[PDB]
């Protein structure tokens, strides 16, 4: 029952944290090539100097979804948050567009948004990457 | 039948059907009752036939009738289980609406909503259609009184009154002579009783044999409340004529 | 980790590196005499300079990734490669609150000998002569 | 409390008596020293027969109370009409989860068949304490003695009413951030009535 | 750290200076203020231990990268416009370091030396003067620079240059290494 | 959607109106001043601050000027896909409702304060509008640096029973007070007045 | 055979792809497309399959702009050509805003060709069964000409049929091309390439796209100018 | 190199607009067909936008197959600067062009956040504080022909360059038909 | 039978059919060769005859550079291989800023292999019908390296391999006509050799052969037409000569 | 895992079709007729309302819907793909154009949008293609009127005249004898309601047949007056008692 959304900070860090990017030479290691993010960018400092409404804004409709999900095993019981999520979840991972990032529609009708816009609908949004291979390897595990 | 797949997903046929959506329609009926929904000048009335052919059940928790929000009721056909889940789905959309919009939602577009779901379950190859078919009725603050029905194939209409179950056209083509005598697309009566009287009559005449107290089941809304009547209320509109 | 004075350079056939044993005091007494240098692996050596905790493991690790990478490759690790390891190492987390300055001495058939700086700050510098210290002047002018 | 809010500086309460509960209010919403709102209407309804009364900062509870009447009306469509006990849970467990990140403070009244009229109040913090009667706001710490002194079990509904318009009159006049118009609120079997007193009525008590 | 940039008729020369960390006693030899990105590419750097190195190192990646995929040298200004949106990149979400970065490139395509500068907040301006670190050198630069100067004025005027900031730097400035980038490829001067 | 890049590059870069609303017996009526002021400066003497969120539902701002707009705007584009949906006409609750909670969504960080009026099905209604997610029912109110000149011309002649031209008269004597007292307001007087059961009428330099 | 065809990922016991061979079959079911490219430019050439009367013909299926200095003639699939199209024009101003530079023709050839043969590598997609025909200028390689399949591959060509009828129009082109020829030449050459393979009772205006690119503009015929052209060279 | 800062001035005249910038090459007037763009500010955010509207204005004429009007191009600044809510760019826009259709002038100013300021005479943006706006305002007149317009603008930014290091201008006139450019290197 | 339908599967007698139905397409490609020389490597391609209409400049060529110093040919689906080619050389790039040092020949082809197995292990996915030769030396080293990596993940060492179609007439010659114990002590050697390898398979002759030849200190020359024409004629001539005795 | 991915629904038969959108464009073709002609002063567009029962109120389903105030759809196929493709149109020309731009986007911008949703549809792992074809007819400042069709797979094409459904065919040869560049408005009102006549095999009525044109803007319908610049909805739908004046003259 939260309605701002609360335990947003990391607890621990390694330098593995980031499975998708480390390094073949020393897998213990960050690969900052294939990052492509100025190749200048510790992990370090994204723990410190970060805008207050920036972890608020990134999880609050996770967090009122948990809501809603809560208060539905409170009043219906484990079956309805059940079903919702497995909907969702099935919706979910039959899409794997790699040239397009928009929402299916029948995920907005399970979301209640199909006439509902937010400043995450108006504005959706190199050397290494972003290509259909990635995206695949991203998506089937391997 | 369906040759290849179309057996056990919703892709279309070498004729362009689903033949999943067309078996979950055949579900339907098996529970094998009619239900009746018209419109007074302010009021609206669903009945539906109960059937409790086992001595050994309670008559009181059998019932196809659910309470969705203060003014909204429907009537399901079809097996008890999806109806129960459609019922209660139905419940949180229109709490939801409220909650997001700021005033009640009509009877018209919780229609909308569920077709829009349904109509998920019959393009996604993971989810099957629920085989039920809901019947919302109400009194809408704009619209007056509302029968509003959606199908397994997530398609949904208005009706100035409407029937369904296995003996569908028979109570279609009497209400559809008696709208052609009165010339008027409701009942003209200042009560409900009245009107669950002559609903009452219009499927005895459709079905025949007739039937007690214990064999209907009745379901009023009026503008402010939704309500289904008991089995003494049902034996006094028989009663009184 | 103590400042007291730090050399390492490269002559002809190897590194000399030297460093003064004088112990502080404080309320203990050690069963054996502590060593300002850490021995990484048979063949490579560091120093301290800094927090000794910081130190003493991110060099066993370091001593972990050397064996590791000799495991796989079959053949001795470059002190290029394990400096720029260290280095990475430090600098994907810098400005955490980590200190330690360290000199990795190395000598490889490939390279020769080779003595390479590692800073906190994720400096890397190769060199030849090397003197950190309270007091390094004198012993860098000694050198000279 | 992030600056450049809104605040709810009034003065609240909420009696049980022999028949049901009464709740009453001001009607004053003050941006410092300036009246922005003469005539509020702070009884919040979020059942037929749950009301409360907010305090703290006015967005959040106005938010809390929103989530709260959804979810009676799902409670309603489930199960039916709820008692002020899982009103009152309910608006605890939302205050308390969330206290570290909102600041809210909420009086409950009801009626039910069962308990036959309740009062619950959650401070700041979000404990619950279910009480014969409550007061809460700025105001209220200048009656704290006479309401403590004028207070009776099971007393009819005009004693009710009376008691109430004495001791908002007297934070009234008292509190800078109070004033206004007085409502009323009448939790009973009958139904829910509403009442109104104008200044130049309780101000000559 | 100081850099400096001349550009000339025929090529450009860049001119940098030690290190000297922070007490720590070194002997070497060697250029670690500079990154060769493509045999007609230079690259010199100064500012903030440890981010500085570890930019210029990606930048040098990706440009060989670049090379080995297409068989092909990009040009000057390509390889400037690139750097400045990866060092445009790298602050987007941190506290922005210390860095300036000198450019001296020739183009094959359009036979010209170009160079350019970078700050640290990502601002690209080609010029054909440069400098970064100590701060008189700008007036110097008006008073005796032509646009059609040879290389060996250019490296004249570059030695008046270094020997004015030598009688301000305190006595330990050692020798500046000196580079010169040109159609027959990238070269260090001696003296 | 929007965007927290360069906030540590600006962080370390930086260390080194008059609005009424009047309800009256039939319908509602807003007005606003006509002064744009980028500070001391007298930007534009006729600019238009009078904003549709639908035909029949109109709102005025102040605070981030930018904000203002964009909640507007967004607010718009989603009542009217709301509309289109239920076949229906627009409700004031309902862009009250999206309002209120966008605005508690970023926790007064969007600089947004407002008055809407409107008409619906339902009636006429009139709700003030705060930055932090809260808002409130009136029959008159006041917005702006020049409020409080306009709320003493509101509390001196407002009453129950006002008709649509008596309402147009003290809206217009409200905006006029804030010009003339006030040193951000100034020019002109824009009107909009909306009725139950007829088109809004939209009056752009109405007095001047 | 049916054991080996019905997913994309499988191989069959010859070591074949079926699917992709079934994408490459479905390209012959499209309106014959050709490019030419002579020594002062290049001409790209379409005619319009599903041609007929009531079809607004003002208002273009088969040849794009990609930007300034490239242009595509498509055969296939429409909707997945519009797909791929929109991904190139991304794509291309991508390089612009990185490099400040006009992207090479190649680059963007190779990317599209990579999406594709990344198309014929996923369980859950299938080829997009398009063929390009790709005509752009660069300062590197001046005017250059490529084809592209579903298949993933890219072909650089001076003379280029895809469609229906590539067997012949292939066989008139090697018969009737000089290294040497002018853009007029080339856009003679090109219809009557059109007119001789058509199927159909003669070659109109209405069934014809005509683009060249030359020294560098684009120049895409409007119907007049088609016209125009068939009338000049004879064919009418 | 300095390049931070400078002056943007924006006129409107009968069938005609003016706009100039300061110079010292750093140049912060752009065009994306008939439409052209002023700012002043950081110059990395000048070369952002101008890298930005470039590729917008490119997808925009593939897309639609048609130049864009300063309107429509004038709410794209603006959206483009609202999605940078908490990050703004340190920049003043202005915009000026010739509607193709009508022919009637547009100009337009922005704040950091996309705030539009549509204004009938001139804007000023860089320092509308020193002298700039004071000596637009006493020198400019409404319906002026290209060349008194051109007299105007330059003579308004020439008084301001004696308000001493090398200091030139660039003015663009525009008209339906074609543009003048030219320099005031003085 | 049953057994082919995945790359999960087990048959009876412990076979994974799709893996060797990838061979069975890597077969169908046009042949490689790749011959160890005593300091050099040289690894020759076969091309189908260009057609007349083909614009024979631009075409990627067989043979591409991952590195300074290393050389990759293919055998088998031509788009496959620019995948792997374009991964190779960013992992080259990548070894090279983690640890200075630019890999050595046997961890490229480690890591090719890697790719080609990894691509190996869902049953969403397709292997590359791809088979690889890796040629090279070693950073500061002058010992010839030369690799094979399969579909599978498997890779070896060869002193001299044929992969692609009819390959195994090309890998009989090269066993009938390369010893170990005497290898070619100079680059006109390994290219006379890998140019009567080819030739065996060839149908028309020189202007279907490419040769690139690898040489310590990263000299990596890609040879003319001219060129293995005069390999070709001398070649011919010497048979010519033989026969006539 | 075995549940990471799902199997392309739509895949290349030997002959080289895409049978699932073989079978969407059949069930297209078994839907009931819609119609649009393009005049030189706006669009018509036209179909015929079907009902279960006659006890249904055919005015609470419309076949016709607003897109844009200048832009409007109708379909031929099935009904609640229909719903859902509109209702993400209306969303995407607010979310996509009219955001961004300040302005509704054209007709064809919307066309495209809608056959990019339409085509993501026939590649995907878990949804079946779209069984439905669109009309949409539209009006934009730079292009004048449009009429637009598009298909199951996604491809959309621009038409003078053109007919969907069960009677496509005789209804093309009928529009194919009966237009030319000079037609009016009224003119392709009254051709479309010929040519609907040939197709309705009931009750041909105001009550069984759905028009809605693209034709002036209409100050009136806009709710609001005082800004001279803001232009009416050109969109109109006939309501049932003009259609049943129009079929009695």
């Amino acid at each position: 029952m939260n309605i701002v959304p609360q335990d947003t900070f990391k607890s621990q860090v390694s330098t593995d944290q980031d499975k998708s990017v480390l390094s073949s030479a020393v897998p213990s290691l960050p690969d900052t090539l294939r990052q492509q993010e100025g190749g200048a960018v510790p992990l370090s400092t994204q723990l410190n100097d970060r805008h207050p409404l920036e972890s608020t804004l990134k999880n609050w409709e996770t967090t009122q979804r948990q809501r809603q999900m809560e208060q539905y095993r409170q009043i219906f019981g484990i079956a309805e948050p059940m079903k919702r999520t497995m909907e969702m979840e099935i919706v979910n991972r039959t899409d794997f567009n790699p040239l397009s990032t928009n929402g299916s529609i029948h995920r907005d009708i399970l979301l209640n948004k199909e006439c509902s816009i937010d400043w995450e609908d108006v504005y959706p949004g190199t050397m290494v990457g972003d290509d259909v291979h990635s995206k695949i390897e991203k998506q089937l595990g391997i | 039948s369906a040759a290849g797949y179309d057996r056990h997903i919703t892709i279309f046929s070498p004729e362009g059907r689903l033949y999943q959506v067309e078996y979950a329609f055949k579900a339907t009926n098996q529970t094998n009752i009619n239900s009746l929904a018209v419109r007074g000048k302010d009021c609206t009335v669903v009945i539906s036939q109960k059937k409790v052919p086992d001595k050994l059940l309670d008559p009181t928790t059998v019932s196809y009738i659910f309470c969705i929000s203060r003014t909204i009721g429907m009537v399901v056909n079809g097996p008890i289980p999806d109806a129960r889940n459609a019922a209660l789905r139905a419940k949180a959309e229109a709490a939801e609406f409220r909650y997001k919009y700021g005033y009640d939602m009509p009877c018209d577009v919780l229609a909308k909503r569920m077709a829009n779901l349904s109509q998920i379950y019959t393009q996604r190859a993971y989810m099957r259609p629920l085989g039920v078919i809901l019947t919302f009725v109400s009194v809408d603050e704009e619209l007056g009184p509302s029968i509003y029905k959606t199908d397994p194939a997530g398609y949904y209409v208005g009706y100035k009154a409407t029937a369904t179950g296995p003996k569908q056209q028979e109570i279609t083509t009497n209400l559809e002579n008696h709208f052609k005598k009165s010339k008027i697309d409701h009942i003209n009566e200042e009560s409900w009783e009245k009107v669950v009287e002559f609903a009452i009559t219009h499927m005895i005449d459709a079905l025949g044999t007739e039937f007690s107290k214990n064999d209907l089941e009745v379901g009023v809304a009026t503008k402010d409340k939704f309500f289904t009547l008991s089995a003494e209320n049902i034996e006094e509109r028989l009663v009184a004529i | 980790a103590h400042g007291t004075t730090t050399l390492a350079f490269r002559f002809q056939g190897g590194i000399i590196v030297a460093v003064d044993s004088r112990a502080t005091a404080g309320n203990w007494v050690a069963s054996q005499t502590v060593k300002k240098v850490i021995e990484i692996n048979p063949f490579l050596l560091g120093t301290m300079a800094g927090g000794a905790a910081d130190c003493q493991f991110w060099e066993t690790w370091l001593g972990s990734q050397c064996r590791l990478h000799e495991l796989r490759e079959k053949e001795r690790i470059s002190v290029a490669a394990a400096s720029k390891i260290l280095s990475n190492l430090v600098y994907q987390y810098k400005g955490a609150g980590l200190s330690m300055g360290t000199m990795i001495c190395g000598y490889t058939r490939k390279e020769g000998p080779t003595i390479y700086y590692v800073d906190s700050d994720g400096t890397r510098l190769k060199g030849d002569i090397f003197c950190v210290g309270s007091g390094q002047t004198f012993a860098y002018g000694v050198l000279d | 409390l992030k600056k450049g809010e809104v605040s709810l500086g009034t003065s609240i309460m909420a009696v049980t008596f022999k028949d049901g509960v009464i709740l009453g209010a001001d009607s004053r919403t003050t941006t410092g020293a300036y009246i922005a709102n003469r005539v509020t209407d702070k009884l919040t309804r979020v059942h037929d027969k749950i009301w409360c009364c907010r305090s703290g900062s006015a967005a959040d509870t106005q938010a809390i109370a929103d989530i709260v009447q959804y979810h009676l009306e799902l409670y309603t469509s489930q199960y039916g009409t709820p008692s002020t006990e899982t009103a009152a849970s309910v608006f605890k467990e939302l205050c308390y989860e969330n206290k570290d990140n909102l600041t809210a403070g909420i009086i409950v009244a009801g009626y039910d068949d069962k308990n036959k009229g309740e009062v619950y109040t959650i401070p700041l913090g979000g404990s619950v304490h279910k009480l014969p009667y409550a007061i809460a706001g700025s105001g209220s710490t200048f009656i704290y003695g006479y309401c403590d002194k004028n207070f009776r079990e099971n007393m009819s509904k005009e004693e009710t009413v009376d008691f109430i318009k004495h001791s908002l009159s007297q934070a009234i006049k008292w509190d800078g951030s109070s004033g206004g118009v007085i409502r009323m609120v009448v939790l009973t079997a009958a139904g829910v009535e509403r009442l109104i007193f104008y200044p130049d009525e309780y101000e000559q008590l | 750290d100081i850099i400096l940039g001349i550009r000339v008729q025929d090529s450009v020369i860049l001119a940098s200076s030690k290190a000297v960390t922070r007490g720590i006693s070194v002997l070497k030899d060697s250029d670690d203020k500079t990154r060769q990105l493509s045999p007609h590419t230079l690259m010199s750097f100064a500012g903030e231990a440890g981010d500085t190195v570890q930019f210029a190192e990606y930048i040098q990646a990706n440009i060989q990268l670049y090379s080995i995929r297409e068989d092909y040298e990009l040009s000057p200004q390509a390889v400037s416009s690139f750097v400045r949106q990866e060092l445009a990149k790298s602050i987007r979400s941190r506290r922005p370091y210390q860095v300036n970065v000198l450019i001296g490139g020739y183009d094959k395509k359009k036979n010209k030396p170009e160079l350019y500068q970078i700050d640290y907040l990502g601002t690209k301006v080609e010029l054909p003067y440069g400098a970064h670190g100590y701060s008189y050198t700008f007036f110097l630069l008006d008073h005796h620079y032509r646009p059609d100067m040879t290389t060996e004025e250019g490296l004249d005027l570059l030695k008046l240059c270094v020997q004015e900031l030598e009688k301000r730097m305190p006595m330990d400035f050692k020798g500046v290494i000196v580079k010169i980038v040109d159609k027959d490829g990238i070269r260090q001067v001696d003296d | 959607g929007l965007s927290f890049d360069n906030y540590q590059r600006n962080n370390f870069l930086a260390e080194n109106t008059t609005i009424v609303g009047v309800k009256f017996n039939n319908g509602v009526v807003i007005a606003a001043d006509t002064r744009s002021t980028q500070g001391p400066i007298v930007a534009d003497k006729n600019c238009a601050k009078l904003h549709r969120i639908s035909p029949k539902i109109w709102c005025a701002g102040a605070g981030t000027a930018a904000d203002t707009e964009a909640v507007t705007q967004l607010i718009g584009s989603n009542i009217e896909l709301h509309s289109l949906y239920t076949s229906r006409e627009p409700r004031v609750v309902s862009a009250l409702q999206m309002l209120k909670q966008h605005l508690f969504k970023y926790q007064g960080h969007i600089g947004a304060y407002l008055i809407v009026a409107g008409v619906d099905p339902t009636g006429s209604h009139l709700f003030s509008i705060h930055a932090h997610g809260s808002t409130d029912v009136g029959y008159y109110l006041s917005l702006g640096s020049g409020s409080l000149a306009a709320m003493a011309v509101l509390e001196s002649h407002w009453k129950q029973d006002l008709t649509k031209e008596e309402a147009i008269k003290l809206a217009s004597d409200a905006i006029q007070a804030g010009i003339w007292n006030d040193l951000g307001s100034g020019s002109n007087v824009d009107v909009c007045v909306m009725e139950i059961g007829k088109d809004a009428e939209y009056l752009r330099n109405y007095t001047p | 055979s049916r054991r080996y065809d019905s997913r994309t990922t499988i191989f069959s016991p010859e070591g074949r792809l079926y699917q992709v061979e079934y994408a490459l079959e479905s390209i012959s079911h499209a309106g014959t497309a050709i490019g030419i490219m002579a020594s002062d430019g290049i001409v790209l050439a379409a005619e319009r399959k599903v041609t007929s009367t009531l079809l607004e013909q003002d208002t273009t299926e088969k040849l794009y702009k990609l930007n300034d200095k490239i242009a595509v003639a498509v055969a296939g699939l429409t909707a997945d050509a519009e797909i791929l199209i929109n991904t190139a024009r991304i794509h291309a101003q991508n390089y612009l805003k990185t490099y400040n530079e006009d992207i090479p023709v190649e680059i963007l050839v190779r990317r599209l060709s990579d999406i594709k043969q990344g198309y014929t590598q996923h369980g859950g997609l299938r080829p997009f069964g398009v063929s390009f025909i790709y005509a752009g200028y660069d300062d590197r390689y001046g005017y250059q000409l490529y084809t592209s399949n579903p298949s993933g591959n890219y072909t650089g060509w001076k003379a280029i049929s895809v469609g229906a009828n590539t067997s012949a129009a292939q066989t008139l082109l090697q018969m009737d091309y000089k290294d040497d020829m002018k853009v007029d030449d080339a856009i003679e050459l090109a219809l009557k390439t059109l007119s001789k393979t058509t199927d159909s009772s003669a070659l109109t205006y209405d069934r014809l796209e005509f683009a060249t690119i030359r020294k560098v503009y684009q120049k895409i015929f409007k119907p007049q100018e088609i016209k125009d052209i068939l009338v000049k060279t004879g064919i009418t | 190199s300095s390049i931070n800062g400078g002056i943007v001035v924006a006129m409107t005249g009968k069938d005609c607009v003016a706009i100039a910038c300061d110079l010292r090459k750093f140049e912060k007037i752009f065009h994306y067909g008939h439409v052209f763009l002023g700012i002043t500010g950081l110059a990395t955010d000048v070369t952002t936008l101008n890298e930005m509207f470039r590729y917008k204005t490119n997808l925009y004429k593939l897309k639609e197959e048609r130049a864009i009007e300063p309107e429509t191009f004038t709410q794209l600044v603006s959206s483009s600067l609202y999605e940078r809510r908490f990050g703004p760019y340190f920049v003043g826009p202005v915009v000026a062009g010739i509607n193709s259709k009508s022919g009637k002038p547009f100009i337009a100013g922005f704040d950091l956040i996309g705030c539009i300021d549509e204004a009938k005479d001139f804007i000023v943006s860089g320092t509308a504080s020193d002298q700039l706006f004071g000596m637009c305002e006493s020198l400019y007149e409404p319906n002026l022909e290209p060349e008194d317009l051109f007299e105007t603008i330059s003579q308004a930014l020439l008084n301001a360059a004696d308000r001493l290091s090398g200091w030139g201008a660039v003015v663009y006139i525009i008209k339906k038909d074609e543009v003048v450019k030219r320099y005031l290197k003085m | 039978s049953g057994y082919d339908r995945a790359l999960s599967i087990f048959s009876p007698d412990g076979h994974i059919f799709q893996v060797e139905y990838a061979l069975e397409a890597v077969k169908r490609g046009t042949c490689a060769v790749g011959v160890k020389g005593k300091n050099c490597v040289v690894l020759g391609c076969e091309r189908r005859s260009t057609l007349k209409l083909q614009d024979t400049r631009i075409t990627p060529s067989k043979v591409s550079k991952i590195d300074s110093h290393v050389v990759l040919s293919f055998s088998g689906l031509n788009a496959d291989s620019r995948i792997l080619i374009e991964k190779a050389r960013v992992e080259a790039q990548s070894h090279r800023l983690t640890l200075e040092d630019p890999v050595t020949v046997e961890y490229l082809t480690r890591y090719v292999a890697g790719v080609q197995q990894r691509y190996t292990q869902s049953g969403g996915v397709r292997p590359f019908g791809v088979s690889t030769l890796i040629a090279g030396f070693d950073p500061r080293d002058d010992e010839p390296k030369l690799y094979q990596t399969e579909p599978s993940g498997i890779y070896s060492s060869w002193s001299a391999q044929t992969i692609g179609r009819n390959s195994k007439t090309v890998r009989e010659f090269l066993e009938k006509n390369y010893d170990r114990k005497e290898p070619p002590a100079t680059v006109e050697e390994c290219v006379k050799l890998t140019v009567r390898s080819l030739l065996e398979v060839v149908q028309t002759g020189a202007k279907n052969i490419e040769i690139t030849v690898v040489k310590p200190d990263s000299d990596i020359v890609a040879l003319s037409s001219e060129e293995i024409n005069q390999y070709v004629t001398q070649i011919e001539q010497e048979k010519q000569e033989q026969q006539e005795q | 895992m075995t549940d990471r991915y799902s199997f392309s629904l739509t895949t290349f038969s030997p002959s080289g079709k895409l049978g699932q959108i073989d079978y969407a464009l059949t069930a297209v073709k078994q839907g009931v007729t819609s119609l649009g002609i393009k005049a030189t002063n706006g669009v018509v567009i036209a179909t015929e309302k079907k009902s279960s029962s006659p006890l249904a109120m055919s005015e609470t389903l419309s076949k016709v819907s607003l897109l844009t105030p200048d832009i409007g759809a109708v379909y031929s196929g099935m009904g609640p793909d229909y719903r859902v493709l509109v209702d993400k149109s209306r969303k995407v020309a607010h979310t996509s154009y009219k955001r961004i731009y300040g302005e509704y986007p054209p007709t064809k911008l919307l066309v495209s949008e809608v056959a990019k949703i339409m085509q993501e549809a026939t590649q995907s792992g878990g949804v079946r293609p779209f069984g439905v074809s669109l009309l949409i007819a539209g009006h934009d400042e730079f292009n004048g009127f449009s009429l637009y069709q598009v298909d199951p797979s996604g491809s959309y094409f621009p038409w003078k005249a053109t007919a969907i459904g069960k009677g496509s065919v005789a209804a093309k040869t009928f529009l194919e004898k009966r237009w030319n560049d000079e037609l009016e408005l009224e003119d392709a009102i009254h051709i479309a309601l010929l040519t609907l006549k040939e197709s309705v095999e009931g009750e041909f009525n105001g009550d069984t047949i759905e028009l809605a044109i693209i034709g002036d803007e209409n100050p009136d319908l806009l709710g609001y007056t005082g800004i001279p610049t803001d232009k009416g909805p050109r969109f109109r739908k006939l309501t049932s008692q003009e259609i049943n004046d129009r079929l009695e003259a």
